[PDB]
Order: C-alpha cells, then sequence, then structure tokens
C-alpha cells in the first residue's frame, strides 16, 4: 500500500473500493428524488453510473485511477462526497425551474 | 583577483569550493562598452507588393462574441469544458532532492 | 515534469544514527556556516569610492531633461505638443505663439520634475528630437520651488550636456 | 541679445520680465533670475542664406535621421527666400 | 481607419508656393489636396468668384491667380471646410492643440441672427470660436 | 408595483427602531470615547454633534436608504470602538481649521463668482 | 550593402551553464 | 492571416460552446445568457439571485468542479438601470479551464455573500463595498478595507471625481493632520482623445 | 486575552494574544492605496502601462508581461518571436530578482541578514541588464503591447551569459548558511502549514499551491509565450510548511537559471515590435521620411490606438504567484476598466487562517513566507 | 418578502458629496456638436451629462490654472437622455436637458450643376 498521497490534510484511504461504492449507490439513491425531466439528474445518473461500473470492473488501484481519468483515489472519493452534497442541496434548491425573470431591456448590452 | 596564493588556499578550504573558478566580481572578460553600429533587420511586412493592409489587420478581425442560449430566444452525453489533464512525469533529470 | 524538494527518507542503520547524533551534540553544521562566512571575509568586498568612483552606465540612461537644438543654434522645439500628450503624469505644459519672424516657438515649456515618473515616452514622442532625458542623477535640491523647471532652466541644462547628449545619441539613434 | 528691463532686470527671449509694480519680483532678492543668454532668433538670423538651382528644394536639418521630417520648399517667388519650416534656414535661387 | 500604414513612394514631392489672401486665413497650399471645396463654398454660399483652379494635371493649384485679398463678411469658413491644414486661423495659428481645448455650447450675440457658437477654451482662457450646426439659423457657418 | 427586495426592515417601523438603537449606541459610548482619545471637547459637544449627524438624514423616507445608512453608521461605531481611528479622523467632524462659508448674497457676491 | 548585425548567440551556441545544487561533504563519521 | 494576426483556435471555442449550453441546460432557473468570445473565453450571465446555487453547482459538480477564485470585481456602467455588474472568475485546475459569472445589481439590493461558497471571496467581497457601495448579505464582517477611516464616498463608481472632494495637509495651530476642501495648484487637464470615423464595423450599433 | 496594534513595506495588525499563542491576526490595508485602477481609465493603453512596473515593484516585467498579453489579446495581434523569446529571458530574470529579494528579505527578518548583501550584489548586477536595456534599473517599461520596445544592445547576451555561469555558486552559498542550518529549520519546519484543500479554497496561488503537494504551474498548463517550447522542472512540496516553500522557491531559482540559458542558446533573428503601425509605432527613420509613418506616430503618440469592444480576463504566472487583469475595453482608446488580480490580495487574507495557534515571532516567519509586497495588494 | 413601496429614488444621502456640491450645481444632458473642423460624426451618438463651469485662476508661482471645485473634469456618457435624466434625479442635481439636433436630409443632385436654365449652374469645377 502507497504511503503519503503527496496532498497535505489528505489521507490514505485503504479499501477504496467499498468507499467509493457505498458512495455512488449514495448518490444514485439522493438523485432518485430529482423529477425525469430535469437535466441535472440524467447528466449525473450517466457519470455516476459510468464511474460505477468502471469501479466494479476493475480489482486493481492504480489501473482503476488510470481508467477514472481523475488520479490519486483519495481525492476521486473527496469528489464523490462533494458530488453527494452538491446533490442533496440541489434537491433543496430546484433549479430546473424555469427562469426567474428576464433581465432589463439592455442589462447585458455592450458597449454602453 | 589580487590575492596571495596562501589565502585563496584559506578560503577554498573555509568554503569548500574552488572560488577563483568562479568569481562574483566582474572583470575584463566582460563585453566593451563601446560598440559597432547595429543594422536591425526590418519587418515581415516590409514587402513593395502585395501587401496591402486590408489582408493583414488583426484589429478588424475580431468579432462580437458569439452567442448560445439567448433566454429572450437524443443520447445528449455529458460534457466537460476541457478533457481532464494528464498527470505529470517525474522530471527524469533529478526526480528528488 | 516536477521535482521533489523534502521526499528524503534518512536511513535507520546505526552508522546514520550515529552521525546525525554527532551533528547534534558536536554542531557540526554551525560550523560549517562559521566557516562559510570567514571564507566570505578573506574577499575582495564590491565596495566602490563614491564620488570619485562611478557606478557604470548606458547611452540610454534616463536623467535630468534637457531641450536641444540645432549646429545654426536654433532650438528644435516647435510646439508640436507631443511630449505634454503623450507625458503619463502630466507633467509637462507648453504654451505657444508665432514669434516675430513667424516661426512657430514656445513661449513656455514647464516640466514638473516632482511629477515627471522618468518614464522617456517625452523623448520618443519627439519628432525633432527637441526634449531629451539627459544622462545627468546628481541634480538634488534643497527646496521643492527649484524642481519645477520652465523654459529657461531647461535650454541651460540642454546647453550645459550638449556634448555628451550628443554623444549618447549619436550611440544610440541606430537602435531607435 | 539679451536686453534689460527698466526696473533692471534681463528680458527672457519670451519677452517676459516683471514691471515695477509687480510683487512676485521678491522671489529673485537674494537669489538670480534664471535666464538663457543664446537667443535663437539672433543666432538663427545671422545664417547664410543658401544659394541653390533648383526650383524645389529638400531639407532634413543636417543629419538625416538625428534631424527633423524631410520637408520641400519651393521657390519660384524671387521677393522673398524659402524658409524650412522646423529648422529655419533659408533658400533662394540664383537671381541675376 | 482607411488607410495602409506604410509609403512604397520612393520618389520626391512637389512643392508649391504660398499664396495671400488677407490677414484671416493663413495660406499653405502644399497641404492642399485640391478637392475645390473651398471654390465651390465661394462661388455659391458666399457668391465671390475669387477662388479657383489654374493650372493643368499635378501642377495644379488653387487660388487667385492674381494678388487679391478674399474678402468677404462669411470669408473665414472657408477655415472649416477645409479638410486639410490648407487653409488654417492666421489668428489662431500655433496657439492651441484640439484635443487640449474645452468646448463649450454657446450663443453669438453679435448681431440679432443669433448663430450658436462653440466657445473652444484652453486653462480658463477662450482659444477660438467655432460654429455650431442649427438649421433653422445658421445652418453651419458663423459671420467672420 | 414597484416591489423592492429589503435589506433588514419591511417597513419603516423596523428602520426607525434600528435608528434608535444606533442613537443609543453613539450616545453611550461618547464620553468613552471623549476619555480615551484625550480630545479637547467635553460630552456635551459630542453629543451635540451626534444629534446633528443625526437629523442630518432626518427627510429620508425610504426603509432601504435608511438601513443602509443604519448600517454605515454601525460601522462607523465600530470603526471607534476598537481604536482603529485616530485623534485626527474624530476630529475631522468639527472643522475647527475651516473658515466659515457666509450664507447671505452680499458675503458670497463680495468673495468671488461662487453662487 | 552592409548586412543585418543584431544580437545574436556565437557560432555553435553558447557552454554549459551548471545549476544543480552543488552540496558536497566534508568528510568525517 | 499573416504572422502579425493573433492565431485562431477552434477546438477551444467548441468545447466550450458545449459546456456552455450543458451548463445553461442543467440550471434554467438562473442562467439568462451564455456566451463564448472570439479568443476563447465563457461567460454565463445569469440572476442575482442565483450567486449561490450556480458557483455551488460550479464548485462540486464532478464535470465541473471549479476549484479556484481568481478574481471578484465590479463594473459601474452609470447608463444601466441595474448600475452595477458583479463578476466572479473562477479556474478549474482538474480541466485546467476558466469561466465567468456575471451578474447585476444596484445601489439598494443586496447580493448574497458568497463567503462559504469560496473563502477566498470573503476580502475581495469587502474590496467591493469599499469601491462601489454594494451591499453583501451575510458577509462575516463587511466594512471598509482599501480607503482612510471616515472616508466618505465609494470612489471606483464613474460619478465619484478623480481627486476627491478632501486633501489633507499639517495645521500647527491645531497640531494635527486635518482635511480641507480639495484645491489643485494645477487642474488636471482633460483630453478629448476619442475621434470620429470609426474604427470597427463589426461592433457598428442601429440607428434606432 | 490581550489585543494589541502593531502600527506603521508597511503594515497594520490588529492582533489578539492569549499568552504566547496568537488567536486572532487581522490586518488592516490601504496604507499604501493610490487608486492606480481609477487613475488608469483616464489614460491611454501606452500612458496606463507605467502602472504595472510601480504594481509589484519587485517583479516589473511580469506585469508589463501580463498587461501585454492582456492588449494583445484584445487587439487580435501577436509579438513577432523574437520579442516573445526577449519577454521570457527578461521574465526569468525578473523572477530570479524577486526570488532573491523574498528568500533574502524572510532571511534578514528573522535575523541572518548576511545573504541579503551577497544576493544584492547580485540583483545590483541585474539591475545593470534591465538599464542597458530600457536606460532604467527598476521601472523598466521595455515590454509593450506590441512586444517590446527596443531591440537589445549589441553587448547584452554575452555578458547576461557571464553573468548566469556563476549564479549557481552563489544559490549554492546561500543553501549552505540557510538549507541545513539547525536555527532555520526550527524557525521555518511545521509552521504556516495549509492543506491543499484550504490552500484551493482560500484562493491560494504560486509557491503557496506547490509546496502543498498541488501539482500546478501556469507556464506549463497554460503556456503563453515560448514557454512549450522551453523545458524546466516545477519543484513541488510534500508538508505545506514554510522550509518547503523555501526550498521549492530556491529549486524555482535554479530552474529560471536553465530556462534562461535555453533562452540565450535559442535567440532566433528579427524584428521586435509587430509590423502593424496602428498598433506599434514605426522607426524614427521611416517617421522621418514617411508620411504615412509621420502620421501613424503622431497619432498613436496623441491619441493612442483603439481596441475592440470587450473584456479579458489575463492570467500570467508571476514569480509571487498567478498575476492576472481583467480588462473591460469600449472600443476608445481609453480602458473601460482595468480591474487587478494579486496573489498578495489572497495570501494576506489567509494569514489569518494560517497563523492559527503559533507565537507571535512565527507571524513575520509566515508573513515573510507569503512573499507579500504591498503595492500589489493595495493598488 | 417585496416591500412595493411607491416612492421616487434617491439616494443623495450615501453618495457621500457634499452638501454644496449638490444643490448648487447645474448639469446638462445633450448630444455633443459635431466638430466643424472635420466631416466625421461618429463623436455625435451617446447622450453626455457634464457640469457647468466655475472659476480657474492663474498660480501665483509658475502661472499655472487653479480649480478650486472637484466635478470640473466630470463627464458621463449614457445612451439614451431618459437614462441621463433618470440619474440626474436619483443623484438629485437639477439638470438641463437639451434635444439632439440632426441634420435634416439634403436632396443633391449632379445633374444640377449643368442646368440649362435654373440658376443652380456651376461657374467651375
Ligand atoms: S519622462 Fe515621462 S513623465 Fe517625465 S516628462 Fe517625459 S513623458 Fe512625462
Ligand atoms: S514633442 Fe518635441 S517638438 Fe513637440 S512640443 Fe514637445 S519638445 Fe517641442
Ligand atoms: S478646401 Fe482646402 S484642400 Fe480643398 S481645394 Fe480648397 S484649399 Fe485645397
Ligand atoms: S495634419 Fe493633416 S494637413 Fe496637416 S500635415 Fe498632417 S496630414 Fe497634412
Ligand atoms: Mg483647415
Ligand atoms: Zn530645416
Amino acid at each position: 500500500l502507497k504511503k503519503t498521497t503527496g496532498l497535505v490534510g489528505l489521507a490514505v484511504c485503504e479499501t477504496p473500493h467499498e468507499r467509493l461504492k457505498i458512495l455512488y449507490t449514495k448518490i444514485l439513491d439522493v438523485l432518485g428524488q430529482i423529477p425525469k425531466n430535469a437535466a441535472y439528474r440524467k447528466y449525473t445518473e450517466q457519470i455516476t453510473n459510468e464511474k460505477l461500473g468502471m469501479v466494479k470492473a476493475e480489482p486493481d488501484v492504480k489501473k482503476l485511477e488510470e481508467q477514472l481519468q481523475g488520479g490519486q483515489i483519495e481525492e476521486v472519493i473527496l469528489q464523490a462526497e462533494n458530488e453527494l452534497s452538491l446533490a442533496r442541496k440541489m434537491l433543496r434548491w430546484k433549479p430546473w425551474e424555469p427562469l426567474v425573470e428576464e433581465p432589463p431591456a439592455n442589462q447585458w448590452k455592450w458597449p454602453i | 583577483a589580487s590575492a596571495t596564493r596562501v589565502i585563496q588556499l584559506l578560503r577554498n578550504w573555509a568554503s569548500g569550493r574552488d572560488l577563483q573558478a568562479k568569481l562574483q566580481l566582474r572583470y575584463q572578460e566582460i563585453s566593451k562598452r563601446t560598440q559597432p553600429p547595429p543594422k536591425l533587420p526590418v519587418g515581415p511586412s516590409h514587402k513593395l507588393s502585395n501587401n496591402y493592409y486590408c489582408t493583414r489587420d488583426g484589429r478588424r478581425e475580431a468579432m462580437p462574441p458569439s452567442i448560445v442560449m439567448s433566454s429572450q430566444k437524443t443520447e445528449k452525453k455529458a460534457v466537460t469544458p476541457a478533457p481532464p489533464i494528464k498527470r505529470w512525469e517525474l522530471s527524469k533529470d533529478q526526480p528528488y532532492l | 515534469t516536477y521535482k521533489f524538494v523534502n521526499m528524503r527518507e534518512p536511513s535507520m542503520d546505526m552508522k546514520s544514527v550515529t552521525d546525525r547524533a554527532a551533528q547534534t551534540l558536536l554542531w557540526t553544521e554551525l560550523v560549517r556556516g562559521l566557516g562559510m562566512t570567514l571564507s566570505y571575509l578573506f574577499r575582495e568586498p564590491a565596495t566602490i569610492n563614491y564620488p570619485f568612483e562611478k557606478g557604470p552606465l548606458s547611452p540610454r540612461f534616463r536623467g535630468e531633461h534637457a531641450l536641444r537644438r540645432y549646429p545654426s543654434g536654433e532650438e528644435r522645439c516647435i510646439a508640436c505638443k507631443l511630449c505634454e500628450a503623450v507625458c503619463p503624469a502630466q507633467a509637462i505644459t507648453i504654451e505657444a505663439e508665432p514669434r516675430a519672424d513667424g516661426s512657430r516657438r514656445t513661449t513656455r515649456y514647464d516640466i514638473d520634475m516632482t511629477k515627471c515618473i522618468y518614464c522617456g515616452f517625452c523623448q520618443e514622442a519627439c519628432p525633432v528630437d527637441a526634449i531629451v532625458e539627459g544622462p545627468n542623477f546628481e541634480f538634488s535640491t534643497e527646496t521643492h520651488e527649484e524642481l519645477l523647471y520652465n523654459k529657461e532652466k531647461l535650454l541651460n541644462n540642454g546647453d550645459k550636456w550638449e556634448a555628451e547628449i550628443a554623444a549618447n545619441i549619436q550611440a544610440d539613434y541606430l537602435y531607435r | 541679445g539679451v536686453r534689460t528691463s527698466p526696473t533692471g532686470e534681463k528680458v527672457t527671449h519670451t519677452g517676459q520680465a516683471y514691471d515695477d509694480g509687480d510683487y512676485r519680483r521678491v522671489r529673485f532678492s537674494d537669489r538670480q533670475k534664471e535666464v538663457n543668454e543664446n537667443f535663437a532668433i539672433d543666432l538663427i538670423a545671422e545664417q547664410p542664406v543658401s544659394e541653390v538651382g533648383s526650383r524645389v528644394i529638400s531639407c532634413d536639418g543636417g543629419g538625416g535621421a538625428l534631424g527633423h521630417p524631410r520637408v520641400y520648399i519651393n521657390l519660384d517667388k524671387e521677393t522673398k527666400t524659402g524658409t524650412c519650416g522646423y529648422c529655419g534656414l533659408q533658400f533662394r535661387q540664383p537671381h541675376h | 481607419m482607411f488607410g495602409s500604414d506604410r509609403s512604397r513612394f520612393l520618389e520626391g514631392k512637389r512643392a508649391v508656393e504660398d499664396k495671400n489672401i488677407g490677414p484671416l486665413v493663413k495660406t499653405i497650399m502644399t497641404r492642399c489636396i485640391q478637392c475645390t471645396r473651398c471654390i465651390r463654398f465661394a462661388s455659391e454660399i458666399a457668391g465671390v468668384d475669387d477662388l479657383g483652379t489654374t493650372g493643368r494635371g499635378n501642377d495644379m493649384q488653387v487660388g487667385t491667380y492674381i494678388e487679391k485679398m478674399f474678402m468677404s463678411e462669411l470669408s473665414g469658413n472657408i477655415i472649416d471646410i477645409c479638410p486639410v491644414g490648407a487653409l488654417t486661423s492666421k489668428p489662431y495659428a500655433f496657439t492651441a492643440r484640439p484635443w487640449e481645448t474645452r468646448k463649450t455650447e454657446s450663443i453669438d450675440v453679435m448681431d440679432a441672427v443669433g448663430s450658436n457658437i462653440v466657445v473652444s477654451t484652453r486653462t480658463g482662457e477662450v482659444m477660438r470660436i467655432l460654429p455650431r450646426m442649427h438649421e433653422d439659423i445658421n445652418e453651419e457657418w458663423i459671420s467672420d | 408595483g414597484t416591489s423592492v427586495k429589503p435589506i433588514f426592515s419591511r417597513d419603516m417601523n423596523e428602520a426607525k427602531r434600528r435608528v434608535r438603537e444606533l442613537y443609543r449606541a453613539w450616545y453611550r459610548e461618547v464620553p468613552n470615547t471623549v476619555h480615551l482619545f484625550q480630545l479637547d471637547i467635553s460630552v456635551k459637544q459630542g453629543r451635540d454633534k451626534v444629534r446633528e449627524m443625526f437629523m442630518k438624514n432626518a427627510h429620508v423616507t425610504d426603509p432601504r436608504v435608511v438601513d443602509l445608512l443604519v448600517i454605515k453608521g454601525k460601522m462607523e461605531l465600530e470603526e471607534t470602538i476598537n481604536v482603529w481611528k485616530q485623534r485626527t479622523h474624530i476630529m475631522r467632524f468639527f472643522h475647527e481649521t475651516e473658515a466659515p462659508r457666509p450664507t447671505d448674497f452680499l458675503s458670497k457676491f463680495y468673495v468671488g463668482h461662487d453662487p | 550593402a552592409s548586412k543585418v548585425k543584431q544580437d545574436m548567440p556565437p557560432p555553435g551556441g553558447y557552454g554549459p551553464i551548471d545549476y544543480k545544487r552543488n552540496l558536497p561533504r566534508r568528510g568525517l563519521s | 492571416t499573416r504572422p502579425t494576426i493573433r492565431p485562431r483556435n477552434d477546438v477551444v471555442h467548441k468545447q466550450l460552446s458545449a459546456f456552455g449550453q450543458y451548463v445553461a441546460e442543467i440550471l434554467p432557473k438562473y442562467v439568462q445568457q451564455v456566451q463564448v468570445s472570439c479568443f476563447n473565453e465563457l461567460e454565463i450571465f445569469i440572476h442575482p439571485d442565483g450567486v449561490i446555487p450556480v458557483l455551488t453547482f460550479l464548485r462540486d459538480h464532478t464535470n465541473a468542479q471549479f476549484k479556484s477564485l481568481a478574481d471578484l470585481t465590479a463594473v459601474d456602467v452609470p447608463t444601466r438601470q441595474n448600475r452595477f455588474e458583479i463578476v466572479y472568475n473562477l479556474l478549474s485546475l482538474r480541466f485546467n479551464s476558466r469561466i465567468r459569472v456575471k451578474t447585476y445589481t444596484d445601489e439598494l439590493t443586496p447580493i448574497e455573500s458568497s463567503v462559504t461558497v469560496y473563502k477566498a471571496a470573503n476580502w475581495y467581497e469587502r474590496e467591493i463595498w469599499d469601491m462601489f457601495g454594494v451591499f453583501f448579505a451575510n458577509h462575516p464582517d463587511l466594512r471598509r478595507i482599501l480607503t482612510d477611516y471616515g472616508f466618505e464616498g465609494h470612489p471606483f463608481r464613474k460619478d465619484f471625481p478623480l481627486s476627491g472632494y478632501v486633501e489633507l495637509r499639517y495645521d500647527d495651530e491645531v497640531k494635527r493632520v486635518v482635511a480641507e476642501p480639495v484645491e489643485l495648484a494645477q487642474e488636471f487637464r482633460k483630453f478629448d482623445l476619442n475621434s470620429p470615423w470609426e474604427a470597427f464595423p463589426a461592433y457598428r450599433q442601429p440607428p434606432e | 486575552n490581550l489585543t494589541l496594534n502593531f502600527g506603521p513595506g508597511v503594515l497594520r495588525l490588529v492582533m489578539e494574544l492569549s499568552g504566547e499563542m496568537v488567536r486572532k491576526c487581522d490586518p488592516h490595508i490601504g496604507l499604501l492605496h493610490r487608486g492606480t485602477e481609477k487613475l488608469i481609465e483616464y489614460k491611454t493603453y501606452l500612458q496606463a502601462l507605467p502602472y504595472f512596473d510601480r504594481l509589484d515593484y519587485v517583479s516589473m516585467m511580469c506585469n508589463e508581461q501580463a498587461y501585454s498579453l492582456a492588449v494583445e489579446k484584445l487587439l487580435n495581434i501577436q509579438p513577432p518571436p523574437r520579442a516573445q523569446w526577449i519577454r521570457v529571458l527578461f521574465g526569468e530574470i525578473t523572477r530570479l530578482l524577486n526570488h532573491i529579494m523574498a528568500v533574502t528579505t524572510h532571511a534578514l527578518d528573522i535575523g541572518a541578514m548576511t545573504p541579503f548583501f551577497w544576493m544584492f550584489e547580485e540583483r545590483e548586477k541585474m539591475f545593470e541588464f534591465y538599464e542597458r536595456v530600457s536606460g532604467a534599473r527598476m521601472h523598466a517599461a521595455y515590454i509593450r503591447p506590441g512586444g517590446v520596445h527596443q531591440d537589445l544592445p549589441l553587448g547584452l547576451l554575452d555578458d547576461i551569459y557571464e553573468f548566469s555561469k556563476n549564479f549557481s555558486f552563489r544559490i549554492d552559498e546561500l543553501e549552505e548558511m540557510l538549507t541545513n542550518n539547525r536555527i532555520w529549520r526550527n524557525r521555518t519546519v511545521d509552521i504556516g502549514v495549509v492543506t491543499a484543500e484550504d490552500a484551493l479554497n482560500y484562493g491560494f496561488s504560486g509557491v503557496m499551491l506547490r509546496g502543498s503537494g498541488i501539482q500546478w504551474d501556469l507556464r506549463k498548463t497554460q503556456p503563453y509565450d515560448v514557454y512549450d517550447q522551453v523545458e524546466f522542472d516545477v519543484p513541488i512540496g510534500s508538508r505545506g510548511d514554510c522550509y518547503d516553500r523555501y526550498l521549492c522557491r530556491v529549486e524555482e531559482m535554479r530552474q529560471s537559471l536553465r530556462i534562461i540559458s535555453q533562452c540565450l542558446n535559442k535567440m532566433p533573428p528579427g524584428e521586435i515590435k509587430v509590423d502593424d503601425a496602428k498598433v506599434s509605432p514605426p522607426k524614427r527613420a521611416e517617421m522621418k521620411t514617411s508620411m504615412e509613418s509621420l502620421i501613424h506616430h503622431f497619432k498613436l503618440y496623441t491619441e493612442g490606438y483603439q481596441v475592440p469592444p470587450g473584456a479579458t480576463y489575463t492570467a500570467i504566472e508571476a514569480p509571487k504567484g498567478e498575476f492576472g487583469v481583467y480588462l473591460v475595453s469600449d472600443g476608445s482608446s481609453r480602458p473601460y476598466r482595468c480591474k487587478i488580480k494579486a496573489p498578495g490580495f489572497a495570501h494576506l487574507a489567509g494569514l489569518d487562517k494560517m497563523s492559527k495557534g503559533h507565537m507571535l515571532a512565527d507571524v513575520v516567519a509566515i508573513i515573510g513566507t507569503q512573499d507579500i509586497v504591498f503595492g500589489e495588494v493595495d493598488r | 418578502q417585496l416591500i412595493a413601496v411607491d416612492e421616487k429614488l434617491d439616494i443623495t444621502t450615501l453618495t457621500g458629496v457634499p452638501e454644496e456640491h449638490i444643490k448648487t450645481r447645474k448639469v446638462r444632458i445633450f448630444v455633443p456638436a459635431r466638430n466643424n473642423m472635420q466631416s466625421g460624426v461618429n463623436n455625435t451618438k451617446k447622450w453626455k451629462m457634464e457640469f457647468d463651469t466655475r472659476e480657474r485662476w492663474e498660480n501665483p508661482l509658475m502661472g499655472w490654472s487653479s480649480t478650486a471645485d472637484p466635478l470640473s473634469n466630470l463627464v458621463l456618457t449614457f445612451s439614451t437622455k431618459e437614462d441621463a435624466v433618470a440619474f440626474a434625479e436619483k443623484n438629485g442635481w437639477s439638470f438641463d436637458v437639451e434635444e439632439r439636433k440632426v441634420p435634416k436630409p439634403k436632396s443633391k443632385s449632379y445633374g444640377a450643376n449643368f442646368s440649362w436654365n435654373k440658376r443652380t449652374r456651376v461657374s467651375t469645377k
């Protein structure tokens, strides 16, 4: 097992496969409450399903790190946690609704 | 420099290096303060023909930014702003200090 | 590519541990630093003997401003007001009117040396090499007022420094 | 050609000189008034008029790139002499 | 904006002698581009046929062909229409630059027409007076 | 319509309450500031100046403007508590060094062209 | 006529420039 | 396109356009417009109420993860009803990209502070309040950061005079530094450098 | 728990102490705020160029390069290759000046004070290179939005080579006096530790990122001039303390020497400014002999060049971190807005977090390792 | 959530402008007139708001020009007249607004110069 991942404050995760699987399952479960037509739901479901399929089909770590294209698997777990938190916040926010209101007539007109 | 041999050996021993090999005071090895005239060649757009300005004017080739998804007006794979960076190589000249 | 600066694992065998303990107890690195300082003591200092010795300069040096003139004796300035318009600090004030013989000449040419930033834009915007930034730099003053140059002072500076000003201009004008 | 004011000061080449009643004269007491002794008009008036045998003459102030921008002067008028705009030198066709 | 940035003209330029048309308009005809705008203004707006083109080809000149003063109540306007520095204001010569000056829109009071003017000043001093466009009073010209 | 987003106060009553609290704080703090900064003025003068600065903005009838002014006053009071200013910053409120500009027509006519 | 003349490195380039850290051991157990 | 013209990259332009469409699809409630410049710079114009959500998305989504906040600033355009324009610049290290988020506000409308999303915004927000007068709600401590204590007005507004209103000097009668109405020995010369004969037809505006 | 105000580069610091430890440390800035961003709006682009030398006066040509890159991006033009190589060569030289200043000033604040003189001799030599090319020792204004102002003097490359082949011994002597010293290590090791996530979120850039183990460098990830054509290594720390950042700065000095050698060896011929007289002024001979050249010189030095409308954010790897400029142009010859992002702002903002549970004497070390120059912080 | 207050906007007390520079100044909102020396019309597209001129005097030393008022160099640009008027009212400045002047359409004919009987005949060209 490798030691001193290199990023200060980031600890080495033993058995990262189980942590990644649990985090991805929780992300999918939270996404299940978002309405179907929301683009966030389908996009994040596709990304998470791809990551879960790649993590379940590779027992190694270095090869899994190369395949995930994130590198340093611990920060991949960190990004999974960040995505889960964002998914919960987004379920709270509900940004799939239409626009709040149009801007004024020449709000974004440049020059002047 | 104008230093005696014994002092030179003392300095080389105390520092641990050969001071006279690489001195920090400039001597006659520097260039002269009087130099021959230069010539300074002209640029690429100094032709006498086939040099119309409308073909080499960068400013007028600038255009207003393109607009996508103006609010006033399928698999659909997810995209990223750019492909993820490749991992850096470990500098196979002096990897560790 | 990247390097590691602090990724060395110290050896844990008896010899290395004893060496580190000897370094701790006998202060070897402190003695090495003392020896480095002592070696630096016995070499020639880099100090020059000002004001009898002066630091090196180049023809491009920017110093105290001056107003030049033609070999016939007529001032080069034609009141085009390009130097005033290009001055980033607005340190140049120009007023002009036709002369007695109808020549286009200035009646007032003031440079505020306490506002000037010595950027050299004035001497490179001039189309007749009238205003130049001379090579003098030892012109400190005891009062604020004497740093507000007028046309007479700048013309006096030009007449005073014209020799080496023209020499520097001749040496450098092929790079401009 | 530096003149002297009726009060006693030297007159600048621009004709500036404080009159008798001006209080600003007090700035010169225990000091001096900076005046350039060489007047451009007098120095250029004593230059000889160049005699050239061409209708149009070119002037760049002497020195090439170290002078003023090159200009062309027409000398058809025999009454007076063509004067350079920048340098102030004079040119004239060979009359008689 | 519309021209090139360099010259391939390797020959010598021409030079024409200056004309004298009075103490108001300073005349430097080497800068003339022969647009015949002053001629049209004098013939139509001012009704004075003093100006004209003498010569043929490259050496065709704009002037009076004789020592004559272009005198009229609207003589100064030829300074404004002339796109180049061929005709300039003699009293205003060598006094200021356009970017220095501040423009104040005001009314002329020397006559009862009330033509609109722009007072061009510089550091609290009036530099010059320019006409201001008003299609109902003075169009774009002012009197001398 | 003319619907706007609030800052702190929904109506004028809450803005008035916040103004009152800010005035209470300034009134309480004036003597401590006078003692600590070693001012030449008295506590009466400082309280009068606080009252004058409060009454200077008495014509504001917009709750957003009122509570923005309250925020600015709270920031300035906090600045005064922690001795972030000095004597000069405190004393700039009194203009002891500026000449008194006149008000009547004749004096302004005499001094200059200023209307 | 005259040929172009500006600052250029001499033919063959410049010599090697040392940049590696040089911290030697004086030597004693 | 000779060597005097900056080369144009099309792959980055296409990638930025695709990501702008993707972002605008994910958050249709807040994004009002998306633009990609000719030099490959992507900017997103959103509603003021979407400062906290959108930023959070761009910081936490597995496909965006714009971790770093490079800069935060405001632009004053007095001709607009919504005077001030707030600009966020974000840098994503994972994808080696940059994005810009633009919002509008006025003198009295507050903008929710993004200290929770990016800590680096903290001082930046104070700077805005110091220079423009835009109030940020739920800020840990909002106060002046750059101007002098007791300074009246926000200098970076377009209607603020360049030299200010007061100047400092030392008075010996009161033995301290005092502030006076500003009086300049030489007035700042204003130059009318702008010229007629428009230079860029590609930016010409309709004659309304 | 007493509160104290360390009053009057120059800095004011209000801090609470519970005995020896530091509870809260709030820095007050604004003592060098001159309002550069407002004064820029009243100047043309060429007139606004010299402000960037005053911005960060320890690294000047880097600020010039950042502003020039922003204006070039807005103008849709590119400089000739020789101008880019000069920019890169000078940028590397400036980086050495900045790193020498930072390391020596940090050591002097700690109390060493000998390497200060030892390396200020070399700083004086570098000033001469700056002076020979532009006539100014420090405020150069050499790099322009069209390239560089003037070509190199005929004897400059040889002198640069002669100077740069003896600098390695100076760095070695500095490391001998500082790197292995037990007092220096005790002063710096495990001081001001910042985690990678906190450094990213707190907006840090440059060594402060690289010291925490983050592999980020704008010259490698987003090269601007000729950087993708030069090979060099990027030092990376492992603990995030002051010692790691000091080692990173020394290694960056060595890699700067490497890049300087590469730039000296691979100097191309050609012109030094873009051959577009509507942006770059023509030569003096052309101005004094050609009519179009005279017109363009007049208009460039009186009114300036019009920049097409638009907003850009251009960032470079300055010696203190990511230095950026957000430039907004309305189509005229004067910029509408010029916001300046300096890494010192974010670093001093994070100073309070980085000085939690440290001694009073540790605050000076942390400030020194932040590489804080208040000209860029206050602007 | 929304106050829905009905009153005119007034930020006079927040700008920090001195009272003598608010109730005494008189701003002017106008389309700047075309410079008669040039035929370009690109400088007469936007509206300009500028303050009235105040006293300038000669400096006793060096003869420079001195101004005692801060707002003298200030000029603002607005897209339309309504925006400038709204800005002036919001900042509490009394304003004078002048309608934009546009040159009337003129019919120009080349044929008129060589007229058979009308007086538009040109004497020379
Ligand atoms: S050097 Fe620069 S600041 Fe000084 S007078 Fe010349 S243009 Fe102005
Ligand atoms: S640029 Fe030269 S000629 Fe023109 S006003 Fe200045 S000094 Fe005189
Ligand atoms: S208007 Fe001027 S340029 Fe045109 S013909 Fe008359 S003098 Fe020549
Ligand atoms: S300003 Fe115009 S008319 Fe005068 S010399 Fe230049 S181009 Fe000719
Ligand atoms: Mg004319
Ligand atoms: Zn001449």
